[PDB]
């Protein structure tokens, strides 16, 4: 049984639930999306062989800080996520998630994932952030953060349109095969 | 009217199904850290249950956040002048679900049953089925998987996966695979779900599990 444990960390701005629901169901835009993903594995085809892709969201809330790391043993690959339209969630990649992952799992490969790619050039969202002295995270800014935390890849995706979405999971698998 | 109530009722059922699945997998990491010991009085269990039921942080993985999502839908029903009795009935279902989880998570026997059920769901999902309808495939296999009452006791700090995953994976290939050259199941495997292959699958999974449970 070829089995990969992929753990997802990131703030509430990220849409971790939509990311994992969109990937595992390919539900149509407009369908009811639950509050939490249920952390069930997905079987995926890699070079004519079955791979069991264990997909775990973590309980990101600060009151679960002490116990969240019990999710981390034997993790094969981490997706550290931020929203491209939340600078605070991007700074929490290096301020919170990277140090937390590295405390428990010094050597496990990290993929840096920017989500909500579909909003980075939504007129109403660009206007909204403008009014607060903010700008969406750009591709080069993301790449720089990936180098800073020693991520093996930086990828950007949209749960809504599935632009970039398959590549995140393809690269997660590739990172564990090396 | 009945249509708007049916849609919110179905959405509530989706919320609870996803949240109960997640809650038990999250609680399972506390049991794994205790090498398969169940004790609702421990510091880690008490904190895990409290936070995953009651965390108030926006975006929390918690029943309190699920309840917020359901409150949006019941407010919308009242805005749409849906009969108060139908909206109250949805709210009492959600109160029932909270009360039922709050009782189960402080009962060692109820905890064991929740964890053994999730172990079963995880082991069904380990079967390498790459066909069109994986929910219907697992619904056909599910009645032939009977796990022991002490299945939870095999969660160990050092194990990535519960060992039953490998047992369902290998027995599913042995009894349902269309050839020895295919390491996986698909729509061509469905004809192999005869009463004969399913009963044999059942017996073989029970024997591999018993051998594992009795290993010195």
């Amino acid at each position: 049984m070829q089995a990969i444990k992929c753990v997802v960390v990131g703030d509430g701005a990220v849409g971790k639930t939509c990311l994992l629901i969109s990937y595992t169901t390919n539900a149509f835009p407009g369908e009811y999306i639950p509050t939490v993903f249920d952390n069930y594995s997905a079987n995926v085809m890699v070079d004519g062989k079955p791979v069991n892709l264990g997909l775990w969201d973590t309980a990101g809330q600060e009151d679960y800080d002490r116990l969240r790391p019990l999710s981390y043993p034997q993790t094969d690959v981490f997706l550290i996520c931020f929203s491209l339209v939340s600078p605070a969630s991007f700074e929490n990649v290096r301020a919170k998630w990277y140090p937390e992952v590295r405390h428990h799992c010094p050597n496990t490969p990290i993929i840096l994932v920017g989500t909500k790619l579909d909003l980075r050039d939504d007129k109403d969202t660009i206007e909204k952030l403008k009014e607060k002295k903010l700008t969406p995270i750009t591709y080069p800014q993301g790449l720089a953060m990936a180098k800073e935390i020693g991520a093996v890849k930086y990828l950007e995706c949209s749960a809504l349109t599935q632009r970039g979405l398959k590549t995140v999971f393809d690269e997660a698998i590739r990172a564990v095969l090396h | 009217m009945e249509r708007l109530v049916k849609k919110v009722t179905s959405n509530l059922e989706t919320e609870l199904k996803f949240f109960k699945g997640r809650l038990v997998q999250e609680l399972m990491q506390i049991v794994k850290n205790e090498n398969g010991r169940i004790d609702h009085t421990s510091k880690n269990w008490q904190e895990s249950a409290s936070v995953l039921l009651n965390s108030q942080e926006k975006g929390a993985v918690s029943l309190a956040e699920v309840e917020r999502a359901v409150s949006k839908m019941t407010q919308k029903l009242r805005d749409q002048k849906v009969s108060e009795e139908e909206v109250v009935n949805i709210e009492s279902k959600l109160k029932f679900e909270r009360a039922s989880l709050e009782a189960k998570l402080f009962d060692d026997n109820e905890i064991k049953e929740l964890i053994n059920k999730r172990i079963k769901e995880d082991a069904l999902r380990a079967i390498p089925f790459l066909g069109s309808d994986s929910e219907s495939f697992m619904e056909k296999i599910s009645p032939f998987v009977k796990l022991p009452d002490d299945s939870y006791s095999l969660l160990k700090a050092n194990d990535k996966h519960h060992p039953f995953q490998n047992i369902l994976y290998s027995n599913a290939l042995k009894f349902f695979a269309d050839s020895s050259d295919i390491g996986y199941l698909n729509d061509d495997s469905l004809k192999n779900l005869t009463p004969e292959n399913l009963n044999a699958f059942e017996q073989a999974v029970a024997a591999d599990i018993d051998k594992l449970m009795h290993h010195h």
